[PDB]
RNA sequence: UGGAGAGUUUGAUCCUGGCUCAGGGUGAACGCUGGCGGCGUGCCUAAGACAUGCAAGUCGUGCGGGCCGCGGGGUUUUACUCCGUGGUCAGCGGCGGACGGGUGAGUAACGCGUGGGUGACCUACCCGGAAGAGGGGGACAACCCGGGGAAACUCGGGCUAAUCCCCCAUGUGGACCCGCCCCUUGGGGUGUGUCCAAAGGGCUUUGCCCGCUUCCGGAUGGGCCCGCGUCCCAUCAGCUAGUUGGUGGGGUAAUGGCCCACCAAGGCGACGACGGGUAGCCGGUCUGAGAGGAUGGCCGGCCACAGGGGCACUGAGACACGGGCCCCACUCCUACGGGAGGCAGCAGUUAGGAAUCUUCCGCAAUGGGCGCAAGCCUGACGGAGCGACGCCGCUUGGAGGAAGAAGCCCUUCGGGGUGUAAACUCCUGAACCCGGGACGAAACCCCCGACGAGGGGACUGACGGUACCGGGGUAAUAGCGCCGGCCAACUCCGUGCCAGCAGCCGCGGUAAUACGGAGGGCGCGAGCGUUACCCGGAUUCACUGGGCGUAAAGGG
RNA sequence: CCGAGGGUAGGGCCCGUGACUGGGGCGAAGUCGUAACAAGGUAGCUGUACCGGAAGGUGCGGCUGGA
RNA sequence: AGGGGCGUAGUUCAAUUGGUAGAACACCGGUCUCCAAAACCGGGUGUUGGGAGUUCGAGUCUCUCCGCCCCUGCCA
């Protein structure tokens, strides 16, 4: 299906994933749907997660699986609150 | 030596042979339907296009025909078996046909 | 490596005095005086009119021999100074300034350029807090070099921090003489170095 | 499928001698068989093995014969004991000499006898003669020939008798026995040699082979030290220049080992080499040891006419060949001015230049032969180049 | 925001013109030399052949068994072992093995690029909606026993379970023929007739969670078709029978000669058909002032292939890299009647070659398959290794130190040079040593709250005892090319059209800045040269931007 | 029915090779002459044709890039 | 690794009764000249592949050794 996963970019020992929506079957780098963010696991740097919320929710309102981390992030960005 | 995807290829046998069957069916099963529709038999033609028209829909239940398939399948016979019926013959028993 | 070997062999050669040495290049025989002439075993012949060529090596050579920079980075720092908005000339003899060690020198601490950069070498300097020790680290803005402490008591920074009372710093750095700091307020500027340098062919050395 | 190789038993390892024909190659057969009973559990050298419910043992068979000298030279030079064979039939025959004062010209500590063909014309004198020609011939090369041990016991019988069935213990044959005879002439008489592994790391290599789906293998006889799986070592000696390569393989008779140990024959799979890269001769060092030379001054004893070598004796120019480890390089001869005149038994030193690079480090013995006949032996001086 | 020219035809000059050099570039290789680190990158040739190990599985919360360790005797003991229950072998059944990974052989073509079309279609799993899930029957494995067999495994008799199969009902709806209406290529609504559904599994149990069936829609991924673009030879000029179109069929998810009967004679070509050669296309990459030229390796997209070749089966999807059937060639086993394999998956071998790496560690992260879950698998991937193959950073010290040691080289024998270079003085501390030592990892999961929101809790690091930090701390590698002009750099000796150099012009025939050595110098430095190939210079195929009276060029 | 492959037969394209043979380029100091360059000692060049060891000669016509 | 070959001036080749090794053409050396070619005088200019052996004496006859060609060898 079309998951909501995290493609690894940046150097070696320097990672860099950028939350992706792609199907499923691509490779992980390859070529994707549409970014909605990015994430430095290591933060080195103030901002080192943002996603774009209103592309976020709709994906997830059309059936897009996120990954068991990549759902962890979406959270922490505040994507499933409703208040 | 070996790895189990055999598992997959005996399974590929049987029901490579159960739709080989449901399949040779329909088939042995529409020409007779017509064989007679030219003769003039009517009431038993639409009988057996009749019985035609399940297997054919039966078939489309599983992995054997599908979808549109199955209704290309019948919109031939409901149309070869009429449009020969018509050739001296009039629908008797309402068989699946409708005039 | 950074050449290393005579050099007073090259305040001769260029034939325009240098001091890559430091107190003895700046004494009453800087090699240079004693013969104004290039080394071999003929250095004081007729000179054939250096071809068109020659004169831009001898600038170039001039130039790039004065900070001990090897080529390489010479002339690479040369190209980031091209895209560079702006004069090439201003510019890369900035960029050339922005060096580390260079500024380690260029704000006593270190006699000479030579030495300025083995002070990098084993960390004695030090950057908006932090140390460093690459000879290529590019100074920025508002960016004071400091002294480290475990070196403060040695000899050598003595003798060296002391030149500092009474003369006065380059117009773009500061200086702390007793807390050894001096910030770098601005890059230098062409007339602020008074270099025996005449950049516009050192440009156009690399053109051809 | 391939099954490791585990320590009990100390290690040294012999080979068979005597004039062709007369027993070896086939008797080598039956040692085999023997010592295969209970235990355990169940034209070119060939190594073998077998083991003793005592030692371990690793088997060198020359096919001897003439022809086939350098390559013999390079066996009992590895080997700790010889087992002079010989024939209850023809006597001491003339290679059988031959593999003999080759054997004192190696060092080769201790020679173990056997009368082979012995099921044949029973003669009194005969059987008790033959074992006096022996040893009024070991005596003739200055070895223990008086109290060396002397088994008697036509081999081939034991094979053929073992052969009908691969499970027979001792006493139960008359023909076996005989071989346990030797099994226990040689067990005891024959030491057990002292091989430094304090020291860094050496290995001559014998033959060169390629094992498929793995590269280049390197047989030898330990020198010093020891290499275990994942050691960088030098190949020292003839080609280029030293390569280098890390060892990834070592094997005792086919049977994975884990640090074979100096006077270990083991087999050595190299990491990233070609079969033309790997010579006889050359070297396997630890790295850092010893370095390639074609200049040296030796310390050299001449031998005498009536002790083999040269009767003419020689001037400087003669270009004669040098045994080193496990080949034979040639040399140029330069004498040190006056020196010109070097004749038999006589004790100097002079200077080689090898026409190939090989590895000398000074305190290392080697030995002079030319027109088929050891000329003289000496040790590496001081290294010119 | 961007354009440099030189040598060489002549006694000399101007023009024309070719050759050559100075600049970048590379999956490079070869020579001399080689210290550290990071990040990249590494069979361009035989799409040659390959030992060995691993590259795909997973669910018992779908079902019945085998066997073992244990509730513990079923009756009262080893009778009907019913079952409690965590496991372990295979079978059944489901989903995944069609993705990921490899290669460039084929292909000049709707293959790719780009823009569109589909009233001519498909899409498992994933979302939103609607309606359901009622009765019934049956088989084959597994297992028991018998048989042939070297083996791989197979035949026969008979039990048995299901979410396996089939029959009837139900008909929200859907499919089909005919009619009507809307719309316009097969779409949408409608009426009469006919035809079609479905399975139970675990719990914490009139409720949930995971499934199941039918239709509609959403997503994503696809098929097919169309316009334009896409190399060299015209010494290749004509090509075409399923050929071009029609009608009715078969076929398919679907258009179509895709295939077939019958009919008609068509279709295509200098706007280059047919044929021959070479080649996977693109984003891009190198070069260029630009227009262009060259190229398509790494990474990303599409295509194609899987020892050579043909075919289909299962299925949402394949005519299927580690599935199947068959032929072939090759290699191997064999109890000679039949069996076995396909590294262009990762490592590795051999061959070929100027040349291209470890049988490494880890699933810790990311990503994937299956599972309610725990979790399992994963040579995708994250790292590590090797090679100056490339880029970048760093080192071999710094400051003093003589009208200037020695040695070597020149000399108008006064001296000049190598040279502040050394020695020598202080000074710092690459390496190494001791101590400390990461980020990358926070959710799956658990507890409060409803298994929602939100808050809290616990496990987990291959690289590594590495980076990095603190303290201690030794003066500690240098080479390669060139020095006639182009082109930075000159003397002595040797040789004597010899030996040799040479990119172009040309150097050598007894005083050679050109050969070879030395001193000295210039350039660049862990590098420096050499060879091959691309662009530039070459307005030297000229669109930008050239020419033809006599230099090549006006057609009789 | 079709069909991989195999088999007989005959065409097309291209590549390698062949006794011998044709001319071509190149190659310090070979042989014969003397065509051309100065009416180059017969103005030269030229298309064609015949002839001659060789350059070349002669015929016919043409050119001036000859007087 | 083991067999069998093959190695003579600068090249192509002759002496194999065991006897300093020549034959041709080259090249070398002078003279003339700038220096060659030509011409004229004058010359073997060889590591008999190396090194040893036997022998009064070795290209020849032994052995060993270098390079090359051919054949057979060669899974820890
Ligand atoms: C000999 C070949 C290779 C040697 C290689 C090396 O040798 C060595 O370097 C070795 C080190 C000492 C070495 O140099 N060997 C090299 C030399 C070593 C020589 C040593 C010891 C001597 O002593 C003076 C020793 C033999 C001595 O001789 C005597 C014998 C005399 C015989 C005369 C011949 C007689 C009657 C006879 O009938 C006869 C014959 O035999 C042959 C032919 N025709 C004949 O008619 C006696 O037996 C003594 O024992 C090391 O061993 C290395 O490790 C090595 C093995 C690699
Ligand atoms: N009867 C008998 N024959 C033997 C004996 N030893 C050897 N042979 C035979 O004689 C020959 C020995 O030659 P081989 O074994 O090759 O010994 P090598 O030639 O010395 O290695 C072969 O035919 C053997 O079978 C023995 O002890 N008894």
């Amino acid at each position: 299906m079309v998951k909501i996963r995290l493609a690894r970019f940046g150097s070696k020992h320097n990672p860099h994933y950028r939350i992706v929506v792609t199907d499923a079957r691509r490779k992980r780098d390859g070529k994707y749907i549409e970014k909605i963010g990015y994430y430095d696991p290591r933060k080195t740097t103030p901002d080192w997660l943002k996603v774009d919320v209103e592309r976020a929710r709709y994906w997830l309102s059309v059936g897009a699986q996120p990954t068991d981390t990549a759902r962890r992030l979406l959270r922490q960005a505040g994507v499933f609150r409703q208040e | 030596r070996n790895l189990s995807a055999l598992k997959r290829h005996r399974q590929s046998l049987k029901r490579r042979l159960r739709n080989k069957a449901k399949k040779s069916a329909i088939k042995t099963l529409s020409k007779k339907a017509i064989q007679l529709a030219q003769e003039g038999k009517a009431e038993e033609a639409l009988k057996i296009m009749r019985k035609a028209e399940s297997l054919i829909d039966k078939a489309a239940k599983g992995s054997t025909l599908h979808k549109n398939a199955a209704a290309r399948r019948k919109s031939r016979l409901m149309r070869k078996v009429r449009q020969l019926l018509e050739a001296a013959g009039a629908p008797l028993i309402g068989g699946g046909l409708s005039a | 490596g950074r050449y290393i070997g005579p050099v007073c062999r090259l305040c001769r050669r260029e034939g325009v005095k240098l001091y890559l040495k430091g107190e003895r290049c700046y004494s009453p025989k800087c090699a240079m005086e004693r013969r104004p002439y290039p080394p071999g075993q003929h250095g004081q012949k007729r000179a054939r009119r250096p071809s068109d060529y020659a004169v831009r090596l001898r600038e170039k050579q001039k130039l790039r021999r004065i900070y001990g920079i090897s080529e390489r980075q010479f002339r690479n720092l040369f190209e980031e100074a091209s895209k560079k908005k702006g004069v090439t000339g201003s510019v890369f003899l900035g960029l050339l300034e922005s060096r580390l060690d260079n500024v380690v020198y260029r704000l006593g601490f270190a006699v000479s350029r030579r030495q300025a950069r083995q002070l990098v070498r084993h960390g004695h300097i030090t950057v908006n807090g932090r140390r460093v020790d690459l000879p290529s680290y590019r100074v920025r803005p508002g960016d004071e070099i400091a002294v480290a402490e475990k070196s403060r008591n040695l000899e050598l920074i003595r003798q060296n921090l002391e030149a500092m009372k009474g003369r006065k710093v380059g117009p773009w750095l500061s200086l702390d003489v007793e807390g050894m700091k001096g910030k770098f307020l601005r890059l230098p500027d062409r007339e602020d170095l008074a270099l025996p340098v005449n950049e516009q062919l050192v440009i156009e050395f690399y053109s051809r | 499928a391939k099954g490791e190789f585990v320590r009990t038993k100390p290690h040294v390892n012999v080979g068979t001698i005597g004039h062709v024909d007369h027993g070896k190659t086939t008797l080598t057969a039956a040692l085999t068989y023997v010592a295969a009973a209970e235990n355990p559990n169940v034209i070119n050298t060939a190594h073998v093995e077998y083991e003793t419910a005592k030692r371990h043992y690793s088997h060198v068979d020359c096919p001897g014969h003439a022809d086939y000298i350098k390559n013999m030279i390079t066996g009992a030079a590895q080997m700790d004991g010889a087992i002079l064979v010989v024939s209850a039939a023809d006597g001491p025959m003339p290679q059988t000499r031959e593999h003999i004062l080759l054997a004192r010209q190696v060092g080769v500590p201790y020679i173990v006898v056997f009368m082979n063909k012995v099921d044949m014309v029973d003669d009194p004198e005969l059987l008790d003669l033959v074992e006096m020609e022996v040893r009024d011939l070991l005596n003739q090369y200055e070895f223990p020939g008086d109290e060396v041990p002397v088994i008697r016991g036509s081999a081939l019988l034991a094979l053929e008798q073992m052969h009908r069935n691969p499970k027979t213990r001792r006493g139960e044959n008359e023909w076996v026995d005989k071989i346990w005879e030797l099994l226990d002439a040689i067990d005891e008489y024959i030491p057990t040699p002292v091989r430094d592994v304090d020291k860094p790391f050496l290995m001559p290599v014998e033959d060169v082979f390629t094992i498929t789906g793995r590269g280049t293998v390197a047989t030898g006889r330990i020198e010093r030290g020891k290499v275990k799986v994942g050691d960088e070592v030098e190949i020292v000696g003839l080609a280029p220049e030293t390569r280098r390569t890390v060892v990834t393989g070592v094997e005792m008779h086919r049977k994975t080992l884990q640090e074979g140990i100096a006077g270990d024959n083991v087999g050595v799979l190299l990491r990233g080499v070609s079969r033309e890269e790997v010579e006889r001769g050359q070297v396997l060092a630890k790295p850092g040891s010893i370095t390639p030379h074609t200049k040296f001054e030796a310390s050299v004893y001449v031998l005498k006419k009536e002790e083999g070598g040269r009767h003419t004796g020689f001037f400087s120019g003669y270009r004669p060949q040098f045994y080193f480890r496990t080949t034979d390089v040639t040399g140029v001869v330069q004498l040190p001015p006056g020196v010109e005149m070097v004749m038999p038994g006589d004790n100097v030193t002079f200077t080689v230049e090898l026409i190939k690079p090989v590895a000398l480090e000074e305190g290392l013995r080697f030995a002079i032969r030319e027109g088929g006949r050891t000329v003289g032996a000496g040790v590496v001086t001081k290294i010119l180049e």
